[PDB]
């Protein structure tokens, strides 16, 4: 697994692969690891797959639940706190094996300068969190590789499509070194998923522009 | 006098309902329209419940706002338990009916409210939008066309018995509604309006703001 | 006045029953027929309980729908505990009788309902379909031929005391029923109809839709 | 008026008992005979409790069927706790008396029932069959010969005060019983009959079916 | 009327006591004699509690049989907790007084009973046999000679005020008792008799059977 | 008389309110002004709740001081649960309305109070300060301009219906307030005054001390 | 221990030895391991002896308890299920040591062809069950031997008395290889107990026909 | 154990063997491992046999229970979720030994293109699930072998009967390598069970067409 | 410890030594190990001494408690069952160390032939029980020895006094081989206790006839 989030002028992008390893034996090649939580929040989750789809799904309901109740979405501050609680209330499990570690990406519609309204918040197994303020972050089996490649390719981030390419290139760079990450599968037509968030909202990036982007990176390296 | 006792309860509630403001919802081309007179800016009498189901009530605020939450409470849970697509509003009607039913028996004073749950078919699918009326005593009935509650209904209801355009346009139905509402009484852009837009992808709720409201509003 | 108290309760309930709509079930060739007048499209007064047992009730909806669930609740559990073949409807009759019996004593206001549980023999096996009538006060009696409840029964019941064709055909019994129902009052394809088809392999319940209904319906 | 209050309770119950059907049990050569009028095919007023002890009651069904279970509940448990041979029906009499006793005080409305627990000596052993009558208010008395309950007893009881053949035959006692029962009022093979066959090895209960019943039944 | 309320209770109970049968116990040479009229063969009004302490009561059976058990319950426990020799019957008197005391306040209807706990010195030791009378309202008093309860006492009690032979023989005291009992009214070997034989090693209780009874019984 | 019962409650409360002192809050240039007559030095009828929300009540002290705490209780928690910015006072209004609503039903005697929750926009942001009135029976309404409660309001309220300067200055609004307060009756620097200074960075509450008060106070 | 059940045309037979081993030291030679549960159901139980007599006894009460209550005996399907629950509600114990494993033999008076109405249900320590449909089954210390001998002698099953001999011969074959099983004790006059079930009911086979049958096998082998 | 599900144009097929191993000693040869849960849902379960028949049976009741209550069957989405919960609420057990792992096969009567309405959902011990979207899946002792054979023979899937043969051939291939799987027993006449689901419903495939199919594969290999 | 019970024509006799071992160091020489529970029931208890006097005492109260309540003593069947429960409700303790194992001897006043009305019931640590039907039984540190000697000396049992001698001789034979059993102490005048039960009741055998009997055995061996 490798999830990665990027901050560009307009807002933020987040994309993660779809491999699923059990031992050193592939057991999935199509897993959705990144989900849209609400209009301006997307969340990717690494570790145990069972807790993964559950966090995303449950969180999303809690956010919308607050909105329907109080009539207004939570502060970005709130959104961060709720997710943080959720993670702590799972330490018991995580201790034994069921470890699920989120990565939050969002757009603060209330941020002072709505060109820095892109947010990336990484999370701690114990329930901690730091607002990244460094443009890129990654969590997972090969995040270490992504973060280190993405370090070089960050200058290249200019805008939406610009940033997205660096994301997809890190995920490729990761999978190239972490056997548990899994890069773009041409033979089968399986490509990492992605979500972008700007002032307009958060939307799934169609595999089309990703698959295209993927081949760009493959050929250029070739 | 267990029999006579129940009559007193009915009375007390039925009265409160009357002395409270008027609320109306109806079926139109794109879904269901929610309109009720409300001078307040923050205290809302109409609300979303789940993806394709709306809540509107009239009466003692603190009482129906409670129920409004309870609904959202129940809905969200139900959708996490099974799936989104498995919440019906017909369900929430049963629940409200159950709840108010219990209240009317157990609680000292029965709730002074009348409620309306409304569902409008999922995005792709096409189906006849459904309306439910839940009364203070727990009785439940479903109108196929339009529902009126709070204050004196007879004139507001009667106005609609005729002015109801089966397949109205948004602007047309709003026109019909506001005018039909004035029938029991004014009617300024100082009230609460929202709709269940069947056309919407997922969340089929949208509140009609102040500025955009004017574009559709009826002259008197 | 514990004695006089109980009379008041009876009254209150018995009244509610009357002011509600009419529901009738009867024994025919292929099993049991369920027919009740119901303008509503969604609020059903007749339902499946378990494989070979049907539920039909008249009265205050929110009250009998509750009981309806409780039945299905009890049934399913019982069948998992032991086996499907060990649910009887005679059982559910006892349960409803118990429940309503308790309500009529403990609950502030007793339920305004009258119920009917009906069983029809398993697939291969051949046995005389059985009907049970459970009243608001918890009393229980079993008719061997037909059961009437809700509204004024005397005329509807009387019409049947004669029109009852012991071994009727589906279409024949429906004819008899709808006509017998009009006797206490119209009678359009705008009502609720379902049957317990003894002929069916496992789930012996089937609701009669709108189109197919017409094919069998009685002219007035 | 704690005193006058209790009189009202008695009344309410005593009345219900009367308006219900008649049930009679008596001592004969081979054990105890249970006979009560019952048009129903499924709702039984007479039942087994344990190996050598029978239950028969008249009144509001859902109320005595409850107690019937509770008995079987208590019995089975008691037999597993200690041993089969340590259930007495004299025990169950105490239990029912205790239960009904509490009900008559604690429960809002007291149970409209009258009960009869009957024991007949174990297989080999020979002993005088014993009968117990447990009333609605918890009072308990044991008849050495025969017990009548439900409806109007005086004529049915009186018929027996004479017709009672101390050491009757099965067919003779049944004859006596059915005729003695008609005395308070017919009397067709459409009723409920079972016996405690002292002669039986273990389970001393046997219901008298429809066909075999005829063979013993009394002409009127 | 908390004051007047209590008077009603007393009444209700005091009445029940009167309408029930008569029970008497007294001090004789070898211990204490228990005698009460009882047609029944199985329902006993006199019982053992612990090694050297007897129980006898009159009133509503199901109520005192309950207390009888509770006594045996309490006693056995107490003896296991500390030692056999540490149960006193003076203890049980306190307990019954406490219990009935509570009942007369908390329970809806107070128990219709009157009780008697009797102790007679341990095997070797020689001590004056002690009698305790516990009433329905919880009051407790100890007679040094003899105790009467149930039905009308005045004549039965008066007969004893004279016929009481301080150091009677078993047969002599029985004679005195049965005759003193007839005074409030027959008196056949069809009643209940048992004694606390101070002479007995451990368990100082023995019921007087039917045959051996005759040997000592009084002619009328 | 569940209906008449509720009228008595209203009465008792409404009375207590009247016999208590007067409290008024209003919207001015820099936020909301809190002013109420209070001879006491320590017992405060006006308080901070959260960053941008103020509490003011009149009535029986021990009752509203309780609620005051509960508010602060609820607020702080809510802010730690989610974030500071997610407390609304519109929320606290709901809560108080819920609480008082419950009290008015469950508690023996309903609270003798009337409350006011007031919010004023966050530091940078600019928004119309909002005022809420929560009554003893749980009813809730929001004034856009000014709120009066405690004692006789009509004269104090009327004085404001005219003297209300939409965009008053602090000193101007205070002047208006104290004078408008004297209208129902003096008015010395011996009372309680505090404001919600929208201008303040975080905690928008500030009490007006004794010395600095004089600088702004109205001559009579 | 060795319990064995056989299916023949009329119905079913079940018989188990009476040895009781504690270590490798005999501690019983007369234990009733097979019990009649109700009219058409017999149940044998291997493993811990304390749980054995308890299962049989308690089960039997539960079956008759249903009948007295609902007025009709359970389906054979129900009978199976109840027993199965019982077994699961003992896993806790069985884990530590108190392992009791039943074998159910019965006659379905409702079976389609009342010559196949013989039923044998084996049970799983966890609470599982398979309807054997193979004519023979055995549970216990030497069931492995019985099943394997009875494999050869099954063709010989023709009728009641016929099948019963094969049962007794397996129990002999078992005890001849499993020192914890215990075959027929002539010197003391102790022989395996048996129960048969046919349309008429379930009845204990008197040791007479067993003892006789036992000697047959001993002599024929001799 | 080996259960396998196949997706073909009309709908889905699922079939699993009937071997039952206890140690390396056969203890069953007729176990029903695949069950029809409702009209359009069939469920197969591997691991502990006790939890197997319990999952299938209980699940089925829960599905039908919803329907009788709400008047309408669950979304396929719901059906997946319920099953998933059930699996998580058994982690406690599975940790110690009682591991039961389902494989869900179904037909979404509401799917966009009712020729892709065939669904296969594999399940995670912790309660996770991935909609397979790859045509074949298998769970069990020899699933690894089935999946790898079925990989080659998938092109051959054309229609109902077509797919079914590939299923039965995988089960044969599995049992040929996994001693705990058990292929077709001719000598005794025992063949793997199967269920098909198409727009019409889910129905048990009669052993006839399976047994026939089995011999096909045996002869062709021979 | 060694307790032993004997069945003779009239009824039953039970007797056990009075040694008490703690390590291999004597810590008692006068312990009452056999108690009269009620008129026709005597009970001896081996293992932990604390649980021993408690079982006997508590049981006795429970038996008499039933009688006082229901007015009639329990069936011998009941008496067996109550004791059996008691033993199971102590498994928790026995697991850790507090092991107390009873041996029940009694006279069924209701037995068919009141010359076989003698009963011996041995008990299982888990709560099991077998009615011995073999005349003799023993429980305890040297029961193994008693049972094995008493095997030879059983023919000699003719009547009360007759059987009693065989009992006391087994207890002597036991103590002669089990250092934890302790035979008759002449020097100090301490002899095993005994209880007999016949149609008349259960009564303590006075040390006189035992001591006399003891010397008989000592001299005859000498």
């Amino acid at each position: 697994t490798t999830i990665v989030a990027l901050k560009y002028p307009g807002g933020v992008v987040m994309a993660g692969d779809r491999r699923s390893t059990q031992g050193n034996m592939i057991s999935g090649r199509d897993v959705r690891k990144v989900y849209i939580t609400d209009d301006y929040t997307a969340t990717g989750i690494a570790g145990t797959a069972a807790v993964a789809v559950e966090f995303a799904r449950l969180y999303a309901v809690e956010l919308e639940h607050y909105e329907k109740l109080e009539g207004v979405p939570l502060t970005f501050a709130g959104k961060i706190n709720r997710l943080a609680i959720m993670v702590r209330g799972n330490l018991a499990a995580a201790m034994q094996g069921l470890l699920a570690l989120p990565l939050l990406a969002g757009y603060d519609i209330h941020a002072s300068d709505p060109q820095s309204a892109g947010r990336i918040v990484s999370f701690d197994a114990a329930g901690g969190w730091n607002i990244e303020e460094e443009g890129y972050q990654a969590v997972g089996s090969g995040s270490l590789f992504a973060k280190s490649s993405m370090k070089k390719l960050y200058s290249q981030v200019t805008d939406g499509d610009s940033g997205l390419r660096v994301a997809v290139e890190a995920l490729y760079d990761a999978a190239d070194d972490d056997s548990a990450t899994g890069g773009p599968d041409l033979v089968r037509g399986i490509f990492p998923t992605a979500v972008i968030i700007d002032a307009d909202g958060a939307v799934d990036v169609p595999e089309s522009r990703i698959a295209e982007l993927a081949r760009a990176i493959i050929e250029s390296r070739s | 006098s267990p029999e006579q006792a129940m009559r007193e309860r009915s009375e007390l509630a039925r009265k409160g309902i009357a002395r409270a403001k008027s609320v109306v919802a109806l079926a139109y081309a794109g879904g269901v329209l929610f309109v009720a007179e409300n001078p307040s800016r923050s205290l809302q009498k109409i609300s979303e419940l789940y993806d394709r189901v709306g809540f509107a009530a009239a009466g003692k605020f603190n009482e129906f706002d409670n129920l409004r939450r309870g609904g959202i409470q129940f809905a969200d849970t139900r959708g996490y338990a099974y799936d989104r697509r498995d919440v019906t509003g017909r369900q929430l009607a049963n629940v409200y009916a159950q709840t108010l039913g219990t209240i009317f028996t157990e609680q000292a004073k029965p709730y002074e409210v009348e409620l309306c749950v409304a569902e409008v078919a999922h995005y792709g699918e096409t189906k006849r939008p459904e309306l439910y009326r839940i009364t203070y005593d727990g009785s439940i009935a479903d109108e196929p066309h339009f529902v009126v509650m709070g204050g004196t209904t007879e004139p507001i209801a009667n106005a609609l018995k005729e002015s109801y355009a089966e397949n109205a346009s948004l602007t047309d139905a709003l026109r019909i509604a506001v005018a039909a509402l004035r029938a029991g009484s004014l009617g300024v852009a100082s009230l609460e309006v929202a709709v269940l837009d069947a056309n919407r992808p997922r969340r089929a709720f949208r509140r009609i703001t102040g500025s955009a409201l004017q574009a559709l509003l009826v002259d008197q």
